[PDB]
This record gives C-alpha cells, structure tokens and sequence, in this order.
C-alpha cells in the first residue's frame, strides 16, 4: 500500500521520481525482456534543510518496496584501520550481489540509504585537512556499484544539503541518474 | 609466525 | 604562515591472530597445570601407603 | 595469446583509438619487448567498464582478476602485499614453470588513483605502508622484466598518479578516450537502440541524426540515460488510489516526444553555450544599415576564412547606447559557425581582482588558439576595464592583457579572429587602442521616423489606425534613439491602457532626442 | 676522455687531488642533464687510483629508515672505515660514488661523513642535474665544500640490436626527445606496418616506416625555441632606408665583436605604429649568428605583477650573461612599461630595472647588443631614459608611391595591368603609411570583387588620410 | 533543570570532549551518547524515561 | 598565548580558539567543581577574551 | 628569528609569537632550576624582546 | 625614540613602537619623552606632498 500517505507536498517531484526510477520495478517482466533495459542503480535528491526530504526518503523504500531498508548514517562507516572502511561498504552490497549471482533476473532489492553524503563523499583530489588517502572510500564505491560486476535490482538514494562538493564521477547516469 | 603459533597451540596440546 | 594544520592518521594492525582460537593454547597450558599436580600428590602419598 | 575472434562495435566510442592501441598493444604479442601494461583515462569514464570487460570478454578465454578499489589494503602489515602476490604468482609460476609464454592471464586494476600516491609525498605524513607502490612496482619490473602478462588501468583523474610512476619502462604508454564526436555519439545510441530497433514496437520517427547534433557536448551514459527516461516516460503513461496499475499492454512506442521531453529536463551536459540572455528578441531588419553591417561582416569573415596572410583581423563595432550592438555580434558569430567561439563578458568576471579578470581572459584565448580557427566576442569593453570619466580611472592590467593579445599571432598555420564592441570611440582614441584595431564600424541609432514605423511593422505592436495617428506628428524629430530603449518604452506605454497609448507614449518619447 | 669541458675539469682535479697526493671530505659537481655524467665519474675515480675498487650505488638513496635500509646505508660506509681503522701508518683512500642522488638518512649520512671520529681519508661524490632537491647541509663549507654522438651509440646499442631510416636523422633531431626514454617506437617498428590484420606474411627487413618520433612523442628535450613566428612574412627590401637601417645596425653588431670599452651597446630604433620593426630587429639578430639569442616579448608575461615581470627579464637576462656573448631584444616597451597617455601612468619598477640594465656592465669580458622597439619616442624623452640609450634610429613610414609600387612589386600582389590603375596617381596623394596596416588592407581589398578591388583599396588608403 | 528538575542523569559533553586523533572515533563518541536513549525508545516505544543532552560552547 | 579573542579575529578563527571554549566550559561547566583556584599571568592582558575574565570564572 | 619582539594588540599578534612564551617560561618559570646555563647568539641585539633578557632570565 | 633605530619599519610598525614606549611611560609617575626630528618620523616631503597619515593620527 502506498495510498498517497505521509509526504504532504511536492506531488510533481514524487510523480517524476516514481515514473523515472520505479518504471523498471512496476512493469510486467516481458516488456523489458524485449528491451535490454536494466534497473537504475540509484538516485540523489537535495535541497535546503527543513524542506521535507528525509520524510520521503523514509517512505520510499520503507513502504514502497517489499524489503527492509538499510540505513547508513553519514560517517558511521568510517574507522581508522585502512581496509575496514571499504570492508564496511561491501557489507552493504554482499547480500545483493550474492543473491544476484544466485537469482539473476529478480531479487529482494536490498536498498541502501546514504545520508548527509557531503562529508563522507567528496572529490578525490582534495586532501586539505585530511592529509590522508582515506577520502578515497569513494573509489571503492563507484568501482563497486557498476564495477566490473554490473548489479541490477539494487536501489540507493543520496541526501545532501551541499550538492556541489561531490565528485561528479559517481553522479554520471547509471550510477545516479 | 602462524606456523609457530599454530604449533605453539597444537604441539603443546600434544604435550 | 598564519597556518593551522590539525590532522589525523591511521593504524596498521599487528599480526599473529589468524583466528581467536590461538588463546585456547592458554586453555591447554591451564590444563597442564590442571593435569600435573595430582600425579605427584598421589605419587608421594602413594609412596606413603 | 589471443585464442578467439571478436567484433569491435560494442564500445562504439571510436574505432580509431581501439585500432591504435590494438596496433601498438597487441602487435608484439600476436603474430622487441612485449607489452606488459596499459592505463587510460576519460573524464566521466564514459564506457571504461565496457571496454575492459569487452577485451576481457575476447582475449583471455578465462576470467582475469578484478579489483574493487583499495581492497588490497588490510590492517595486517604485509598481508596487503600478500594480496597482490596472490595473483602475480600465477603468471610468474606459469612463465618459468610452464614455459609456453601463454599470456592469457591479464588483470584489470581499476582506480590507480586510490592505491598509489606518486611518491607517497601526497597526503603529507602517512604510514610507511599506508601507500605501497614499491611492492607491486618491484614485483612487475624490479627483479626482472616480465613480458608474459598485461595489466590494465582506469583513472578518471590521471594527474594525481601521472608524474612519478608513468616514467617509461613501468608504463611508457598512456591513452585517453575523449567524449564522442557527432557520428561517434550516433553509433552510441545506435548500439543502445539496437535492441529496441531490432524490435518493431519502438522508435517510429526516431530522427537520431538530429538528436546527436542536438547534443553539443554530451557524452556516454546521459545519451543512454535519455533512453532510460524516454522509456520511463512512455512507461509512465499507462502506470495508472494506492495501487498504480499498469494493465498488460505491449503497445508502447518510444516516440521522439519522450526523447524530446527527456532531452531538456533530466540530463545536463558538462559544457554548454547559449545565446538566450544575449538575445531576447533576435534582430529585425529596420533598414539597410543592419544588412550593410552584416554584409561587410561576412566579407570580413570570408577574408579571415580563406586568407592565410593575416591570421588576425582586428575589428570592432561602435555605436551609441541601446542600439543592438551585442546581439548583433552574436548573430554574425553564429553565421560564421566556426567550430569554436566563446562569448567573453564582464558579467562572468564580476567582482574579481583585475588580475583574475585577465587570467580568465587569457584562458579562453588559449582555448581558442587550440582550435584551427575561432571567433571570440568581447562586449562592453568599457565595462570590462571599468572606465569612469569622473576622473579617468580604470584597470590598466586588463587593458594590456586585452591589447597585446590583439597583436600576437597564434602558432603558425592556424588563424583566428576577435571582435569587440563598446558604447564609445573617443576614449578609445585617447587610450590608444583603436589604432590597434584595424577596422571600425559605425552602428547608428535610429535616425528617422519612417524607418521607425517600418520597425514597428516588424514588431506589429501597433495597428494601422494608430500607426497613421503617429505618422502625422512623428516626422520632424529626426530622433537620436537607439532601439533597445525603443523596445522598452513601447511596453511602458502599452500598460497604461490599450485605449490610451499616446499620452504616455509620445510625451514620453519627447524626452529623448533632446 | 671528455670532449670539451677542460677549464672546469682543469680546476676541479688539482684542489681535491693536490691535498691527497685537513683532507677534503667530498667534492660535489652540478651539471645540466646530458653532460655525460657517468663517464666523468668513472674517469675521475680511475685517475685517483690504479686499482681502487669501483663501487656503484643504485638510484633510490632513501628508505623508511626505521630498522630497514638504514644499516645498509650505514653498511656501505661501514666497510670503508674497517680498512681505515686497520691501516693507520699511511693514507688509505676508498672511492664510493652515488649516481643521480627520509629523516634519519639525512642525519645519518651527514654523521658518517663527519663524526666525532673524523672518518676522513675517504671521499664520496654526488653528481646531480638539479641542486634544490639535495640536502642543504652539503652546500655549506665543511662536509662538502643530448651528446648526439652518444645518441648514435644509443642507436648502435638499441637500433643495431635488431630498407631503413637514414643513418643520421634520428641522431641530430634530438631536440624533442632523448634516447634514454626512446624505447617505445623502435619496438613498435614491427607494429608500424604489421597492423594489417595479419600462416605468415613474408619476413621483414627491419623496416623503418614512421618509427622516427611519432608513435610515442611524449619526451623531455627542453628545445626552448620559437624564433620564426615573429617574422611571418620575410622582410622585403623596399627602399634605401631599409638597407640603411640594416647596415647601420649590423655595423654595431660587428664593431662590438672587436670592441673594447663597450661590452654593452644600447640602441633604440623607433618608428610609427603599424610599421614592422619587430621582425626587422629579429632579422638583424638572425643576420649576426650568435651562440645565444633571446627575446623579451610582452606576449609571454601578459597579466603579471610588476615584480614578476622584472624577475622574468632578469631570469632570461642572466642566462644571456652566462653565455659568452649574446644580443637580446625587448619589444613594445610602451606596453612593457604599462604606459597609457590619458593620464600618465606606468609600471615604475620595470622602468627603473630596464634603465639600470642598459648601463650595467657584464662581468669581465662579455658583450651584448641590446635593441628596443618604440612606437613613440617623446614619451621616453620625458622619462629621461633616452640618454642611457645611444645612436637611436628612426625607421620611417612610406613617404612615396614609388616606394609603394616597388614594395608590392617585391611582393607581387597585383597584376601589372590592374597595378596601372593605382599607378595612375603616383604623387596625386601623399602617404604616411606603415607596412603592417598596408599589408592588412590589401587582403580585404582583394577579397572584394575584381571590379572593386583597387576601387576600394584607393578609397581606404584615402580613408586613413592618404 | 537537567539534573534537578527531571528524572534522569544527563550525559553532558564539556565543550570539546569528542575530538580525537583518529578519524571516525571522535564522531563515534556522538553515537556513544545517543545509544543509551536509542535502544530505550526501541524497547519501550513511545512511553519512555527522558534522556537529555547538554552541549556547551557548541559554537 | 593560549587564549586570545575568539571572535573570528586574530587570523582564521583566532588561533585554535576551540581551546579557550573548552577551558571556560570546563571551569564553569555543568558541574560546579567549586574546590580549585587557577593562577594566571600575562604581560599583555587586554588580549584575553571577555568570556573568561568575567566574575565567577576569574573575577 | 624566533625571539623577535612581540607586540601587544588584538590583531597582528604574530606568526611565531607562541614559541617564545615557552622559552621564557622555562627560563624563569615555576619550579626554578639552578642547574642550567644558556647562551644566546645573535647579530641583532635590538630586535630581541626586552623581557627575554631582563635580569634573572638573561642578565 | 628616534628614527635612527626604527629605519625601515612600515607605518604600523612605527606606530606600535611609539605606542609601546608611551605605554611604558604610562607606568611611571613622571615621564619625559622625546620625539626628535618629527618631520622624518612622519615622512614628509614638499614635493607632491605625502606623508603617513596614521602615524600622525596616532601621534
Ligand atoms: N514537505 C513536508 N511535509 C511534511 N512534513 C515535513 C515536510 N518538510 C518537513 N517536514 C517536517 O520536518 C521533517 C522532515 O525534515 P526534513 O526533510 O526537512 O529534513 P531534511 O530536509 O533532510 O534536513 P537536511 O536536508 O538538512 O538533512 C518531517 O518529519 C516533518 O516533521
Ligand atoms: N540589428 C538589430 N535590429 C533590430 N533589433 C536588434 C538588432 N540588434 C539587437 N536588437 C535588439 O536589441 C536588443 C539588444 O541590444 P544590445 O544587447 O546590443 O544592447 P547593448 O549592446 O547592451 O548596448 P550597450 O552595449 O550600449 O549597453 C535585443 O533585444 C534585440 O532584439
Ligand atoms: N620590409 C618590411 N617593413 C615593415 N614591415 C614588414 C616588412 N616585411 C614584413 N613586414 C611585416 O610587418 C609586420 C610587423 O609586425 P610587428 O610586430 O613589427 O608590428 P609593429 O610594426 O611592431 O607594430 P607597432 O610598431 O605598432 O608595435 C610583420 O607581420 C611582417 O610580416
Ligand atoms: N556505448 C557506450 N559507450 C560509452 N559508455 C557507455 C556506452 N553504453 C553504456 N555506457 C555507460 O557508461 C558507463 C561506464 O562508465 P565508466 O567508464 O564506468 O564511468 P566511471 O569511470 O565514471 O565509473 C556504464 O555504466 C554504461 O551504462
């Protein structure tokens, strides 16, 4: 049941999102079988604070899909040991890649929610204040999402106050449309 | 020395 | 200058822990404290009897 | 080494570069030291993954190893270096143990950016093993040269890695895939639309051949993503309460309406150029002088297009204010339709140090020098170099960073032009830059009532009754008016009423023309 | 056995060797890359001793230093001290050379060379292309107080290893590459014609086809030359004034060569605008062929702070001093000064720099001819810079139609027939024109229709007031 | 109010306590604060004993 | 040297002004900690931020 | 270089004004030590702060 | 205070040396201070007459 509940605003935006990224979900399977069209991997939405985005970002994926959402809070992935950072992201996609291997066509659509992504992901070529390569978890991310192994039947949503600090290498379509 | 840690375990259990 | 750099850095964990079980070796050397005393404790008093 | 045959179309990016690397890379190893490695960059990636998967699809007859990012790394000291020797030992063993020099074993290491810092000096103070280039470097070439296997690389941002490790002999080769050219992108959508167009349902009246060119600077997946959305839109129409029901209908046709709608809204190129803010209303011929200006302008353009004796043509057009100067430059520029033209304007250099304001201008002229030819426009010169007559003050640095660049020749064999425009010629005389400009144009203001009425006819704002009302009195001012204001004050009078235009309009106009 | 480089070679050996034959700890030599460093290191070591064991050290001098690679850096020195302590009766010398030069190794290396224990009677020499990277401590007194025939050897090792390229083109075209990195295209020389989707096509002849530079162009050669562009069209002798100016200038460049008490010579040549004097000066500079030539042009340093601009002129101008003798040019100095008439304003530091340059003598023997281009002299007359200059030169504009017709005759713009029409008046109007604006005008006149070419040409030649 | 008006002991950070030399553990101290009230809400639902947080010199 | 005015003056956010915030948060913080006196000594007193010198932190 | 003469106002305190504080506080500070002798060397006797060399610190 | 020793300072660095000595003078019961050769202290030239105004204002 969606039943047009809880959001209270921005019907336009909801319509555009729904048709854009759930068309692959809603259709009957044969139609795209004639196509070659994959699932979209993920999306991103931003705006000023107090504007209502986390409400929808709950309702999408909370109610809409049959699955339990996986939340990550912003820095929570991060830890000091060099490989534990990435080894915490693969924790996220392990379920969806292994059931991908098993069942190719369809799967339980494990979704991840990034939140306040600006801290955790910014452009690789800025080390100011970090003096560390550890800004480069992102490399693991975008080499994980499409990677050498393309993965369908996973959805991911970003949320930021600051849209402009993200490396647009993972903003290109197919990773975030 | 995981060889010698595993032996520090195993040989001494045999002891 | 007029320079402030406040920075952080990361750790490389030491080796010798393939699996936690390794400390069970201590549970062994507990046992060869456990399985040693009664040998002599009955040995010398077995000599007594 | 190469066990099987292949078909090139899959990347569809360009076949020149695939052939070039095919030439250089494989020639030594199929049919001198052999190739041990490659790396390559494109800024958005734009198909890196497909390329690597596809040659890996072709060559190996086995799966090569893949790396996700730094995952080599681990907390345990040295095990991070155990992870690499894991895969290199197979190739090394095979070479000396097996001895057939069978090199099907190759690897995709993606994002060299992350794993390696150039010497480790980047990111300042780091752990000794926080970055290990030395291990895998020494592994490949250090003990002895290895010619039996091939390493591949992907970097969206190569410059970080480039200086230290790409010295020849580790990898001397470096390649970049650029974004598609117009036909390149044509075959991009062609392949993506292969599967659709192989089915009769989709893409009637597709018109891909104008879709490509409608994309100026677009690349890769956005073109693909247009299709994602274009289907999504046609898939939307039938999706209809809680349950949004799509009943089974296999009638769906991606029409150009979907592509047309999903052209503008969902997708944005990295670089785009528009004339809209510069052109509100176009230009309407108000008489012969406009055509005169375009006549000798196109004369000038053909001159600089054919002739190699004078690579530069120093020209400007001056006129009084509000006389349609800037838009006119834009239109002549478009009619040249040279491959590279940029609009410089102080609007984009606003509130900048004058040094920054010249260092934004040197950039674009160098970018234009890179082309075989170009046409640049500079508008409101006086506002670019901040002239005020109250006492003369301006930015001098801007002056000369404008001036000498007029006088130089870009590298021999390519030719160019500039054009400038301003509201006054007099200070330009006294400031001794118009001497540098070879030719000059006088763009006049509207001088006469008759052609004014003619211009009004082009606009068709006024109906014939009131046009005739005008025609009696309007003649005899011999007005000094420029047109941009004309456009303004007509609208100023329309809003009074449609009935009473005149009391506002004409009495408002008499303020102009002294 | 090193061609040239004898005075520097001459001085260096005596001072170090005389003491051997407090003893010097080390001598360090800095040379530009491509100086044949390896042969020199071998040659000096061989001369020092009959059979002193030659020791070679690899390029990666530094390591982490926390217990690994510190002992080895310590050990190579450590071996030398062992002989040294054993033999105390007489002088013992061991030569260790480190070719092409973290925390601890800096401190550690300095400690070994100079200690509480003297550790003298041994020497270590480092030769490097770049000074700044190497440690500061060495410089202070105390512890360390192309070769195209070689490139032909690079051929006869790499190229001889494998219907051909010429013998000598790939040895004298070094300016963009060097042989030490040139190992991709020669290996590709197979690949060149091989890629025709080719069981075997008949075996090859080692064939050379565009394997010369273009397969892998990226390389380091520091060519640093772009002379031709300033003169796009060769200067044509249109008049007696041209030969006058040219011969009067080259008598200066000639009398300098035998000159004494004028190592600098200052001349300013000036003409009105759009009369080419920029290529002309470049021409006379070409005419007298020097070891070194360099060109100060507003084009390069556009939009730079004044203290960067003057610094640039120093940076080139001291290179010119370090040459034995060379002329230089500085153009368009009204722009170099950042001059504007409307109110007088200009860059002063550049002015004063330039003016002091013109009378600053070169250090012992060397000499130069400086020239400068001026649109307008009177400005300079007021800036009191002209007296420092000498023998200034007016280059006139065209006065007369004779000179005009002869000029375009030298060029050959017009057919003689159509040339008649403009020839109809030779005196009828009188001209102020400079060559550059004229040459710019003929092109647009020709661009227009043959009916109107000379028709519009005359109109515009009159538009500028004849 | 925090300690005398209402029934809890509030966890208080004095100025910076949080900040740490290692990446992520400073930030982790944040959730060390919230995770005693988080589960409490989880297993009593809406009704719950109040938790309080006092920041100071937060700027 | 430790504490100079923290008002986005003396360069970029003072000189690590987080410190003085921690300190005056520490001495007057949510616990009274009534049992100590701190001595301080300067040759240029005016620099110090009014936040610290007020009565009850240092009267 | 390090002992240039600091001057007192809210701005332009200085770039190196915090090394000297520890120096002099070692010299004449709390828990005096009599176990020491220290030689300053310079070519600029007038730039040194006047308190650095006052009697008792460098007499 | 003479210019003899304060050669080369920029304007504000003259001002602060003045204010320094005068604030030393506001710490003694009676102070006789000297300013010699004022017109060079605040640099004066008849030609295109120019001087350092803040020096004057401070004074
Ligand atoms: N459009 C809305 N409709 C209904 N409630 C809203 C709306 N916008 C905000 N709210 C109120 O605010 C909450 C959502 O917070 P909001 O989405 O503004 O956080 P946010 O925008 O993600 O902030 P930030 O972007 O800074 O993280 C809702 O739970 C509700 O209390
Ligand atoms: N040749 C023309 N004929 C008719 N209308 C024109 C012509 N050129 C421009 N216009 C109209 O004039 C307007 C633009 O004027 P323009 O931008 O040149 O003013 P401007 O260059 O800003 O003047 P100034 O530079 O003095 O401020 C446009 O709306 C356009 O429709
Ligand atoms: N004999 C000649 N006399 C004058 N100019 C010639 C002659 N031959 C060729 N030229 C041309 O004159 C042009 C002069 O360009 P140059 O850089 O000297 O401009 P300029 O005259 O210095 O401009 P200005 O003097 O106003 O600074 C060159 O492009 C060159 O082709
Ligand atoms: N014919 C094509 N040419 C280039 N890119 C394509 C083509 N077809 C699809 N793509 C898209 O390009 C993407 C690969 O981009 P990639 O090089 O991985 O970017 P990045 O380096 O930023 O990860 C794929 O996800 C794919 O959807």
């Amino acid at each position: 049941n969606f039943e047009k509940m809880g959001i209270g605003g921005l019907d336009k935006e909801f319509s555009d999102i729904f048709r854009r990224a759930f068309a692959s979900r809603v259709f009957p399977p044969e139609i795209v079988e004639q196509m070659g069209c994959k699932h979209v991997k993920g999306i991103l939405l931003y705006g000023p604070p107090g504007c209502g985005k986390t409400l929808l970002a709950r309702q999408i994926g909370k109610m809409l899909n049959a699955r339990e959402p996986k939340v990550v809070n912003g820095p929570e992935i991060l830890n000091k040991y060099v490989g534990e950072s990435e080894a915490n992201i693969r924790k996220l996609f392990a379920d969806a890649e292994e059931e991908q291997r098993r069942l190719g066509a369809n799967s339980g659509l494990h979704i991840i929610i990034f939140d306040e992504i600006d801290a955790i992901c910014k452009q690789r070529g800025s080390m100011a204040g970090s003096t560390g390569v550890h800004d480069t978890v992102v490399n693991q991310l975008l080499s994980k999402i499409d990677g050498v192994e393309q993965l369908n039947n996973i959805l991911v949503i970003g949320m930021t106050n600051r849209p402009d600090l993200i490396d647009e290498a993972l903003l290109r379509p197919g990773r975030l449309e | 020395a995981l060889s010698e840690i595993e032996t520090r375990h195993s040989e001494i259990i045999k002891l | 200058m007029a320079e402030d750099a406040d920075m952080r850095n990361e750790l490389e964990e030491m080796q010798r822990r393939a699996d936690q079980l390794a400390d069970e070796s201590l549970e062994s050397t507990r046992r060869m404290l456990q399985l040693v005393e009664e040998s002599k404790d009955a040995g010398i008093r077995t000599l007594v009897m | 080494n190469p066990d099987w045959n292949f078909e090139k179309m899959g990347i569809g990016g360009l076949d020149k570069e695939f052939s070039d690397i095919f030439r250089r890379a494989f020639a030594s190893r199929v049919f001198c030291k052999h190739v041990k490695g490659i790396l390559l960059y494109g800024p958005p990636g734009c198909g890196k993954t497909l390329l690597a998967r596809q040659i890996g699809k072709m060559l190996n007859a086995r799966e090569p190893k893949v790396v996700n990012g730094p995952e080599i790394l681990n907390k345990y000291v040295g095990e991070s270096e155990a992870n690499i020797r894991k895969l290199f030992a197979d190739a090394e063993e095979e070479q000396r143990r097996l001895g057939a020099n069978s090199g099907l074993h190759i690897i995709i290491f993606d994002e060299i950016d992350a794993i390696c810092k150039q010497r480790g000096s980047m990111a300042g103070s780091t752990g000794v093993h926080d970055t290990v280039v030395n291990q895998l470097l020494s592994k490949i070439d250090g003990v002895e040269q290895l010619n039996n296997i091939l390493v591949i690389g992907m970097t969206n941002r190569p410059d970080l890695i480039d200086e230290a490790l790409l010295r020849p002999g580790r990898l001397e080769v470096k390649m970049e895939i650029g974004l598609p050219d117009e036909k390149g992108r044509l075959q991009i959508l062609h392949i993506h639309t292969a599967r659709m167009r192989g089915h009769q349902l989709l893409s009637a009246d597709v018109d891909i051949k104008e879709l490509a060119v409608e994309t100026k600077n677009f690349s890769g997946a956005e073109l693909e993503g247009l299709v994602r959305a274009a289907q999504s839109t046609a898939m939307n129409r039938h999706i209809i309460v809680d349950m949004e029901k799509a009943e089974s209908l296999q009638v769906t046709r991606g029409d150009f309406l979907a592509s047309l709608e999903n052209d503008i809204k969902p997708a944005f190129g990295t670089n785009q150029e528009d004339y809209a803010s510069y052109i509100m209303n176009g230009i309407i011929k108000w008489g012969d002088p406009v055509t005169r200006v375009l006549d000798d302008g196109e004369l000038l353009v053909q001159q600089t297009k054919n002739s190699d004796r004078t690579p530069l043509v120093s020209v400007l057009l001056e006129g009084p204010p509000h006389s349609g100067k800037t838009a006119l430059a834009a239109k002549i520029a478009e009619e040249s339709n040279f491959p590279f033209i940029k609009i410089c304007s102080p609007d984009k250099m606003i509130g900048f140090s004058e040094t920054a304001k010249c260092q934004a201008m040197k950039k674009i002229f160098d970018d234009a020098y890179k082309s075989q030819l170009s046409c640049v426009v500079v508008d409101d010169i006086e506002r670019l170099l901040d002239y005020v007559p109250i006492g003369p003050r301006f930015s001098n640095l801007v002056l000369q960073a404008l001036l000498v660049l007029l006088k130089k020749a870009p590298p021999q064999g390519r030719k160019l032009l500039i054009i400038g425009t301003t509201s006054r010629k007099d200070v330009l005389q006294e400031m001794e830059m118009l001497n540098a400009f070879s030719t000059t144009i006088h763009v006049p203001n509207i001088a006469t009532g008759e052609q004014l009425l003619e211009a009004l006819e082009l606009l068709g704002n006024f109906k014939d009754k009131e046009r005739t009302t005008i025609a009696q009195q309007v003649k005899g001012k011999k007005v000094w008016i420029g047109i941009k204001k004309l456009l303004m004050l007509i609208e100023m009078s329309l809003q009074m009423d449609p009935e009473y235009r005149v009391r506002k309009f004409l009495a408002l106009l008499r303020e102009e023309g002294a």
